[PDB]
């Protein structure tokens, strides 16, 4: 899920935003 | 906000800095 995304493809930091508390 | 390559502790220090002391969670797969 984004752990994986962000290092195998990219990602954004709105995605990001949904792993805050 | 441009998109982003983030690998290991990077992306650790990337959810610091949007999240903050609003903290998050760091849940890798298996
Ligand atoms: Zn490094």
């Amino acid at each position: 899920g984004i752990v994986e995304q962000c290092c195998t493809s990219i990602c954004s930091l709105y995605q990001l935003e949904n792993y805050c508390n | 906000f441009v998109n982003q390559h983030l690998c290991g502790s990077h992306l650790v220090q990337a959810l610091y800095l949007v999240c903050g002391e609003r903290g998050f969670f760091y849940t890798p797969k298996t």
